[PDB]
RNA sequence: CAGAACACCUAAUUUCGAAUCCAGCAUGAGAAGC
RNA sequence: GUUAAAACUCUUCUCAUGCUGGAUUCGAAAUUAGGUGCG
């Protein structure tokens, strides 16, 4: 029930279509570039036709570059995904249509059509499961970049688990271990594969750098590389949306690795703002180590050092990435000091996804291998065949998974009121992996947040909504931050009361009263505990908490 | 007769626009969350009611025009029989040979519809006194219909263009004095064989 | 030919329904009635047997299916009501099948 | 699908009615060892294994019953969907684990609780789901879980509803709607007097009502369906008839209008709401005579009743 | 039967602002301007003419001594004998004067900007509170067509009295910041009811 | 055998006294009405769960109704929304006219319509408060009389 | 294994999301074969 | 072992026609692009 729209090599177009009847779900509608086509991408999008759902794993192009060209055509409902990957989508489609602008290319989708792609942007963070036109949908983390999650779908004809990208040891801003379901997985859509150097060479050449970077995961983890080993000279980010990435995972710490969840860089990280402070540091000759996104340095703000750094004989050159045909990055790389690193890579290698297959709770059924290198996608499948899995390759591409309800009572006291075979019952609804009803005879064989009382938090509330801390509108907004997750909650509530450094004000609405200053913040340290202890709580009891004071939400 | 007139009317909308809801229960489901529900399918689009809105363009330029014809919005009013529009939309002892479609909209409520809030200013104080949310249908979005003219006659294609015209004037349904419903019509007619799919 | 019973009952798919008519001077709501109406995507079922059947039974009946799917089935059809989709399973049987 | 062993797609017997049954060791065609080992057959191709099993290749699904496992066994290098084995231990463990493509499901089958349990938990532990066997579809149209002893769990007490094509599962928002439905259907069927003791009208002669009616029969007033209604109104009484007439002929405060159907023709507003009192004092002078004599005065107009 | 045709031409003079109502283009806005305009979804502007047609009228006639109904108090019902509620509505008779939105000439690039609004301290002087709405240019253009379906003979004069009080006060919102004095240009035409029968 | 509902608004048809009645016949022969039955039913949901009002005479409420229906404070509208949040139980009703009631802090509003005729603002005040208490005596009957009031208003 | 371009500091918050009318009529109740 | 037995009140004909969820309510009410620096 599952259909691969050009899934191959992701190039002209890329999406997984997992019709189950009810709903045409959707995944991963991204678009590869090579470096004409955009007329086969158009007619693939049209070829897709009406779908209810774009999940959306993470935020690259490769999975998310379609998404405001299937709103252009309208085949979209829906378009969720994590607030990481939400706003990295953000910075990727107004700097995508710029670049589709700046080359002269016949621009694929509008500016006003990213905007109305964020009409319909809906978010959930991972472990949210939701009942969308009766499949179930869970998001987990799969370490690959910030907000990054693989897709848990349990339709009524089976468990779907889309992998996406999974990440490496290597990546140090996450958990190395990609969160799985817990439950049963009938079928895997797996995506195939494609540092002490870096510093003892930043040494043979500062005290005797320019590092192309990627300005999601990659830049921040040579950033976050440099913050762990301080070591003499400087480090400069001349990079604009590497600088607002940079700034929205230090927002969005809260979806990172679980240590660097308490800043984070431990400042000494001199961004270049303007291009006049790019081209300062471009003529300046200080030996400094200057960390920047531009890809594979054939358009960005690299370009306003390269020369200064290219004909430099004491510079060096560190391509901590991939670089793909026709760059000029790779015509420096191959030849036509110059260094490559392999250990910064956000893709896992194959023994990673032999990792990522053996701790599911149960084998499954078929491992659908769909993008990345052909040779590497027949190796890693022979190694699939080799663990008794079975693979089907988007090149060479079946039982049935019914999940049944089962009543499990008696059926024979039955009556009539309204021409209506009603029996009242009371029972319980297990769950197995078959929806069961039992009756209690079965029961019977079977048998970082703070914390405050229940009585506690409805007086604390209750107090700031009189002093006017606490507002409908915060509690409406907190219920929507809550009802995405509990981690988003977290995040809105501590971006709300932290204290600006420059001003001195925080986001709470200010008291209605005579109280000092002293006053005020106990108040805004009272609010703060008070809703973090709520977020602790159950979301139903969370509900009959708030609609005590805000009726509404 | 061994001819039938098909005008495939499509519509695109200029102004907001609001037809509001006639299922109690969906409407009773709804006012929970807006004050003002859009007429809408179970299957998630948007029908518009477009046979009274023809009947009473049509009725109204006529009257103007001096022609005998009924006035069937009157309470509990009966058709005659004898008028042009009796002819072609119906009346009680014969049916009409128009068969207007509802409008149904090429695109998904999650798509066309949103949801608004209008308010109630105060003359004085120029307050909020009253507020109220209730749904639209977003400018730009495009229904389709069918007339099914069974009898065709020459001055059918004439009228109900000229009806078209005059609901673009006026509007379509629902809150037309406050600018909502203000539309564009196409029109692309055909008189197809009534023995067509039998071959 | 079989009457077109539901699926479902009338709880899921029969809604009552607010119908209007209007003063055509003064735009004012004069009359006010309720009806039920059976919502859209509800499914049918039909069984048309065929007894002595002759080479053109399916293609009349296609055709009449085709009528319905542009004129519509039941009341208020100048109004929009009842326009439908048939899909059709056809299947040649003899008889005796029950003659077990 | 599996019945305990019935297998349909067909209704093939491995080891009930209309079947090619499959017998094993340790309808309308039996297949046994004339087909032997390394050799398929067809029906869905089935080829037999030995042991010291069958294996059918369907559309969808390729099924293989075991049997008894004493010693190598011999198992099919294709394609295994579900895997049917007895189980009365680690014998079995390999005959699993040296088989390529391991199943989906395996099935356990002919033993008792504690053995099943127990080699049920070593395939879990290997990683293969078990299922340990011992009609209208079911539909939860519920809505909150827990997770007591392993079990994802959910206290709810409910009704079951019982259609011809399905059994529906609903809460007390179900009850509390039909119930609300049913008592406003049941509260409809009875007004406080009908059919009882005949209960201040006005009166008038015979040939005036024969006028006014007659009249208020021609310009439509007085209609079949309002002289219908009126007869079944006066049947359950007199003051049945009075509820029904000061129905009609109330004028609505909001919007000024009656329920009587306006007459025909070019009445101005005085006239038409002096002809609708005159319908009104004319139906109350004739609920004041028998029901013989105004079923003589209504016959004349409305033939049914 | 004769109607009654207002083409008016709004020239905007000082800068225009009229919120968004729509909620979901609200949530949408609220993450890059603190108070967005209203907008289409064909990228033009809108903004209501009935209300503030009617408040005009309503608080012009009640100021020299006329029967008029007050329909800005809450809940208020709207007497249907005044002449308010024969030109724009009441509760049983709709009104005459079907009254369009204004729809603007140009796309939202082109006439709509992003402002950024503050908060002083008075005794401070400094910027303690900052924020960004959308708000209109002057110069551009919006149109709409009145429309009057049963005129009489001043009902054009007592549109083009409200239309003066609107070049008065101000339309949309931020009145008393100074937002929303606008100009107007009527062309009138009397049309008949029949003229597109052929 | 034993009713276990009181005979009230027992209607006349002919020589049959008669009550239209739905109800559970429980064999314990019991016949009880829908309240025990929601007495029963959250008795299990919370048993099942833990194994894992002022006085107005019919007089008086019946001459306020009308007198509140004559100036639209209770409207057909209002009276039906009472009808069916009281149909749902006697709490359900307490909170929805507690809602229609409350004076909102901000705005200053209560939900209530407002009365039609020329009234000092103190005058409107008692009229709501007269609302409330009103309908807030009608939760306390019994359905049968509470329908048997707001017929004759809301038919 | 992918987008990339004189200086700051700020771009937050709150309140409303309700009320009312209407839910009626009219016509047809028969033929014919076996 | 019943003035028994044998024989189907069967066929033909769409609850259809006439009626627009319409009317009444402005997303506006609060807040200076301020500070910083020598033509
Ligand atoms: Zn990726
Ligand atoms: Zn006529
Ligand atoms: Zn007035």
């Amino acid at each position: 029930m599952i259909k691969f729209i050009g899934g191959a090599s992701k190039v002209t177009g890329s999406a997984f279509l997992l019709e189950t009847g009810n709903a045409k779900i959707l995944i991963d509608c991204g678009i590869e570039q090579e470096k004409d086509n955009n007329e086969i991408i158009e007619k693939k999008i049209n070829e897709i036709g009406k779908a209810d759902i774009c999940i959306l794993t993470h935020a690259h192009l490769a999975a998310s570059g379609l998404v405001p060209l299937l709103v252009k055509k309208r085949k979209v409902n829906k378009i969720i995904s994590t607030p990481a990957t939400k706003e990295l989508c953000r910075l990727l489609f107004n700097d995508f249509q710029r670049i589709q602008e700046e080359n002269n290319d016949i621009p694929l989708y509008s500016y006003d059509d990213i905007e109305s792609s964020f009409e319909i942007w809906d978010e959930i963070d991972d472990r949210n499961t939701i009942e969308l036109f009766d499949t179930k949908i869970t998001f987990y983390n799969n370490s690959h970049i910030i907000g990054s999650v693989s897709v848990f779908i349990e339709t009524h004809n089976g468990n779907y688990l889309f992998s996406g990208d999974i990440g490496s040891k290597l990546q140090q801003l996450m958990d190395y271990p990609p969160d799985m379901p817990d439950g049963n997985v009938d079928y895997l859509i797996l995506e195939s594969t494609y540092r002490d150097r870096l510093l003892e060479i930043a040494k043979t050449t500062c005290e005797n750098v320019l590092i192309p970077s990627f300005a999601i995961g990659r830049l921040q983890e040579v950033l976050y590389t440099f913050s762990n080993y301080n070591f003499n000279f400087p480090v400069y980010i001349d990079s604009p949306m590497g600088s607002k990435v940079t700034n929205l995972i230090k927002e969005y710490n809260i979806y990172l690795k679980k240590k660097l969840r308490r800043d984070l860089f431990n400042n000494k990280y001199i961004a270049i703002n303007t291009s006049n402070q790019s081209k300062e540091l471009s003529n300046s000759k200080e030996p400094a180590v200057i960390i920047s996104a531009s890809g594979m340095l054939e358009g960005g703000r690299i370009l306003n050092h390269l020369e200064q750094i290219k004909n430099d004989e004491n510079s060096t050159l560190i391509f901590v990435g991939y670089q793909a045909q026709n760059t000029r990055g790779r015509k420096i790389l191959d030849g036509e000091r110059i260094e490559k690193l392999n250990s910064f890579s956000a893709h896992a290698d194959q023994d990673e996804l032999i990792d990522y297959i053996e701790r599911l709770k149960y084998t499954p059924y078929k491992v659908f291998l769909v993008h990345g290198e052909k040779e590497q996608r027949e190796i890693l499948a022979k190694r699939i065949i080799s663990k008794k899995i079975r693979v089907e390759l988007p090149e060479n591409y079946e039982i049935l998974i019914e999940k049944k309800v089962v009543l499990n009572i008696n059926t024979d006291n039955m009556c009539n009121f309204a021409s209506y075979r009603l029996m009242p019952f009371s029972g319980f609804i297990v769950e197995k992996d078959r929806i069961e009803i039992n009756d209690k005879n079965w029961f019977d064989m079977i048998w970082a947040l703070p914390d405050m009382s229940h009585d506690k938090i409805i007086e604390n509330i209750e107090y700031l909504f009189n002093i006017k801390i606490l507002s409908k509108n915060r509690i409406k907004e907190f219920w929507e931050e809550f009802c995405k997750g509990q981690k988003a909650a977290i995040k809105y509530i501590t971006q709300v009361h932290r204290k600006n450094p420059n001003t001195g004000r925080r986001n709470w609405n200010p008291p209605e009263g005579d109280f000092t200053d002293n006053e005020i913040e106990k108040l805004y340290e009272t609010a703060y505990n008070t809703l973090l202890s709520l977020i602790k709580y159950d979301k139903n009891k969370v509900y009959n908490i708030l609609i005590n004071f805000n009726p509404k939400l | 007769a061994k001819t039938m007139k098909k005008i495939y009317v499509t519509m695109k909308t200029l102004s907001p626009l609001y037809t509001g809801e006639v299922r109690r229960e969906d409407k009773e489901a709804a006012q929970k969350r807006v004050n003002f529900p859009v007429r809408k399918t179970a299957t998630n689009k948007v029908l518009i009611p477009f046979k009274g809105a023809l009947r009473s363009a049509l009725e109204i330029m006529l009257k103007a025009k001096g022609e005998n014809v009924c006035d069937t919005g009157e309470s509990r009013a009966r058709p005659c029989g004898r008028c042009v529009t009796c002819s072609l939309f119906g009346s009680m002892g014969r049916a009409g040979r128009a068969s207007v479609d509802f409008l149904i909209s090429n695109d998904t409520k999650e798509q066309i519809v949103r949801e608004s809030t209008h308010l109630r200013i105060e003359r004085q104080t120029k307050s909020a006194s009253d507020t109220f949310k209730g749904e639209e249908v977003i400018e730009g979005a495009t229904f389709t219909a069918t007339i099914t003219i069974s009898n065709p006659q020459e001055k059918d294609l004439s009228l109900i263009q000229s009806a078209l015209k005059f609901i673009e004037e006026n509007g379509i349904g629902g809150w037309l004095n406050k600018g909502y419903g203000r539309v564009s019509f196409e029109v692309k007619s055909e008189d197809v064989a009534t023995d067509r799919f039998l071959k």
